[PDB]
RNA sequence: CCCGGCGAGGGGAGUGAAAAAGAACCUGAAACCGUGUACGUACAAGCAGUGGGAGCACGCUUAGGCGUGUGACUGCGUACC
RNA sequence: GUAACGGGGCUAAACCAUGCACCGAAGCUGCGGCAGCGACGCUUAUGCGUUGUUGGGUAGGGGAGCGUUCUGUAAGCCUGCGAAGGUGUGCUGUGAGGCAUGCUGGAGGUAUCAGAAGUGCGAAUGCUGACAUAAGUAACGAUAAAGCGGGUGAAAAGCCC
């Protein structure tokens, strides 16, 4: 019962720039 | 591609109760054997239409 | 055999022989209560009130229970303004019972 | 001193759960959102409280007004024929008298009429 | 009399063996005998073993003259399920439920 | 104590015949949506369908004042792409002439199944004839 | 808290709330904001004070009758049946025995009894002379407790 | 002892105060999942509640409502921090 | 999508002057119930034969109270003809709550007044365990490919030849 210790690093956003 | 909220219950029987299934309500006694099975089908024994069909 | 007639600031219509709850009196729980004032005396023949409280009628009537009625709840809240307010009611009452009409 | 605050809080559960029981769907059987519901009844409960008054007057006139242009005069007229006449008598009592008994409320448009002219 | 029987304990998950169930609730023992035996489901024979049961508990251990007997009362209901871990793509990690179900059947001649 | 309330079961449903020859046509709509809604009955129930059953002839020949029979539309919406359409008066007199009061009377009736009720016992045609006459539909005059 | 203090995950991007050690009050295992620490209860009370409340005490069970005043009272041997004895025939269970000179006789035979107790003149407490039903003094203890007092 | 697959489990018998104390074993609630009962629901729109409210199903003294469940219809009513 | 009276619809059911009636709020009045504030006739640690008035409320300030662990009371009391917890019911108090009991349980609990809180959860993208949701859906993990016959076995396409 260990909780998820890799997380992937988030998509990239899109450009909202 | 994903829900906003929770379906009830309510909701989900709804949705299953066209997944029951239905009997066949078909069972066929043999005219020798006079044994049950699936009409168009042979018996467990091999015995098909009173003529036997497997010889096994 | 029906009158009408105000007691606690409301008419009641009550027959001969019935049970009426109505607002608690200073009265005793085995003491027959007089009432004067009555609106109409109702028969086969109708008689009205040219002026309230008719002439000579009057209402007899004894009471029966002395109880409180039943819990109404109120609560108070305000929307997102951190407020909520909690209080319970029970309204007295004193039943009687209508045994005599006079005409 | 450690306490232990489950038997409470279950008991203050139990006490919403018990005063929002009969509502459809997680209201009826979820507490965080049941004790939304009660508060709202309570709500709905107060505004009630008021709302019925003016409810039953208004079915009330609404009898009273059928019954005095079935007889022939409109509420209106009916209404101040009756305060002229200094009668005190409520639209409850009136509204029964109409649906009951025919006869009395003959005599009391009658009265009213009379009283007006 | 009530002559219960159930398998605790059961595999089949009990959402895919309640279907099974409801063709046979109600119905006389040896219509659902054959129904079971027919039926194209690994659950039918999961309960077909379960009525056989049932039927020898009630010719044994009480009255005998299985011919007026029906199946009352038939209810599937869940069992305690199992934690597995199962590997996703991207070092994700998910936990699959093998599901159990407990199946009672209960036969009685009125 | 307890206020009167009309049961259903023991509703008496009466029969009337009004006649729409030379009336106004919101005069005549108005008065059949509070016999309808039983108004003019003295025991009258919001939640009950005390009304009564009115039977309406010659619907064709419903007037209205001034230039309403040209400038009058009756708009609806088919729910698709572009299917809103406009009808005149006059169009609808000409292709069916009960529809314009059956409107009328939908609309001065209120919202809902106790609504959908009350209008469910209209019954306009538009001729003179009907064929009602075994429930003794005696003429309402109004 | 036994424990590490690195991040439980990193700060931004995860999912989850914001941690910063698995230590926080708010985690299982591990906690409490407000840890007690070994504190000294003592109450400071002046010796007025504490005169004062003793005095009132002695005058209320005189006023009550519960304090009993006798002679010489003293256990010939340290055996408690003859403690007992000598309690029972005077009728009294739950009394307070306060000599002016402690016999270890009389402490001997109370030692093992609970509903009676001994003490000297200088060693009382309100909480005791409340705690108890009945006092039973003694002339020299009664002097001594006068004198104390002043 | 029996069903079952020389299994698992269950049903009988016995031990045991208790076996819904059977080793997945003290007391054993909730979210969640079914069965049976009574009601409502397949022409009716929206914080799913409140006030009124006919009918139906259960027991009562009296023979009318009263205690509970359901509740068509109706006015109002756009969750919590 | 009619959409610039709310709609129906209205030639008065449109606008000006007047009048008489009614609907119209939690506003006022009538009754009952509760609490604060000042007075006088009296009770004098408190009732009032009373009187006038106040009682929407966020932040904030003041006062009065309900609930639980433990300690003294308490070697006293209930309790194996049934304690605590669990689960429904009827009363009761403006309230946090309190009382009794149908059934499970099985041996602890605790009256009144005081003393200290690790003393009350509905949120903090909160922590731990479990269960739903999607859902009986995707998928069942290189498009090199299985079939028949016999054998064991309760069951064979994947076990043996």
């Amino acid at each position: 019962n260990n909780r998820p210790v890799y997380i992937p690093r988030p998509r990239p956003p899109h450009p909202r720039l | 591609a994903v829900q906003q909220n929770k379906p009830t219950r309510s909701k989900r029987g709804m949705r299953r109760s066209h997944d029951a299934l239905t009997a066949v309500t078909s069972l066929s006694v043999d005219k020798t054997s006079g044994e049950k099975h699936l009409r168009h089908h042979i018996t467990a024994d091999g015995y098909y239409r009173g003529r036997k069909v497997i010889a096994k | 055999m029906y009158a009408v007639f105000q007691s606690g600031g409301k008419q009641h219509r009550v027959s001969e022989g019935q049970t009426v709850r109505l607002e608690k009196l200073d009265i005793a729980t085995g003491e027959t209560v007089e009432f004067a004032e009555v609106l109409m005396i109702a028969n086969g023949e109708e008689v009205k009130i040219g002026v309230p409280f008719v002439d000579g009628g009057v209402i007899k009537a004894e009471v029966v229970a002395h109880g409180r009625g039943e819990k109404v709840k109120i609560v108070k809240f305000r929307r997102r303004k951190h407020y909520r307010k909690q209080q319970g009611h029970r309204q007295w009452f004193t039943d009687v019972k209508i045994t005599g009409i006079s005409a | 001193a450690r306490v232990k605050r489950g038997v409470i809080a279950r008991a203050r559960h139990k006490k919403i759960l018990k005063q929002a029981k009969g509502y459809y769907g997680a209201r009826s059987r979820v507490y965080r959102v049941a004790f939304q519901a009660v508060i709202k009844a309570g709500q709905y409960a107060y505004r009630d409280r008021r709302q019925r008054k003016r409810q039953f007057r208004q079915l009330w006139i609404a009898r009273i007004n059928a019954a005095a242009r079935q007889n022939g005069i409109s509420y209106s007229k009916f209404i101040n024929g009756l305060k002229k006449a200094s009668v005190e008598i409520d639209r409850k009592i009136l509204a029964d008298i109409a649906v009951f008994d025919k006869v009395a409320f003959t005599a009391l448009v009658e009265k009213a009429k009379a009283a007006l002219a | 009399m009530e002559t219960i029987a159930k398998h605790r304990h059961a595999r089949s998950s009990a959402q895919k063996v309640r279907l099974v169930a409801d063709l046979i609730r109600g119905k006389k023992v040896s219509q659902a005998l054959d129904i079971l035996t027919y039926t194209n489901k690994k659950a039918a024979v999961l309960v077909k073993k379960v009525l056989e049961s049932a039927i020898a508990n009630a010719e044994h251990n009480d009255g005998a003259d299985i011919d007026d007997l029906k199946v009352t009362k038939i209810f599937v209901d869940e069992g305690p399920s199992m934690k597995r871990i199962m590997p996703r793509a991207k070092g994700r990690a998910d936990r699959i439920l093998k599901r159990t179900s407990h199946i009672t059947v209960v036969v009685s001649d009125r | 104590m307890k206020t009167f309330t009309a049961k259903p079961e023991t509703v008496k449903r009466d029969w009337y015949v009004v006649d729409a020859t030379g009336k106004t046509l919101g005069r005549l709509a108005t008065e059949l949506a509070r016999r309808l809604r039983g108004k003019h009955k003295a025991e009258y129930t919001p939640h009950v369908d005390t009304g009564d059953y009115i039977i309406v002839l010659n619907a064709d020949k419903v007037a209205v004042t001034g230039n309403k029979r040209t400038d009058k539309v009756y708009y609806h919406h088919t729910g698709h792409i572009g299917g809103i359409k406009q009808a005149t008066f006059e169009e609808m007199i000409a292709r069916r002439p009960e529809r314009v009061i059956e409107i009328a009377v939908k609309g001065m009736l209120p919202k809902g199944p106790l609504g959908r009720a009350m209008f469910r016992k209209l019954k306009v045609y538009a001729g003179n004839e009907h064929n009602h006459a075994a429930q003794q539909p005696q003429v309402l005059d109004i | 808290v036994t424990g590490s203090g690195k991040k439980p995950w990193r700060q931004k991007g995860t999912g989850r709330a914001r941690s910063g050690s698995i230590k926080s009050p708010i985690w299982r295992s591990g906690g409490v904001t407000f840890a007690a620490r070994p504190q000294d209860h003592s109450q400071k009370v002046n010796k007025k004070m504490y005169r004062g409340a003793l005095k009132s005490i002695l005058s209320e069970l005189v006023r009550q009758d519960r304090l009993i005043v006798v002679e010489k009272f003293s256990v010939e041997a340290p055996k408690t049946k003859l403690l007992a004895q000598k309690l029972k025939d005077m009728a009294l269970e739950d009394v307070l025995i306060i000599t002016g000179e402690l016999d270890e006789n009389l402490f001997l035979a109370a030692r093992n009894l609970h509903k009676v107790d001994v003490r000297d003149a200088t060693g009382i407490d309100p909480v005791s002379l409340i705690a108890f039903d009945k006092v039973v003094m003694t002339a020299d203890a009664v002097k001594q407790v006068e004198e104390m007092l002043a």
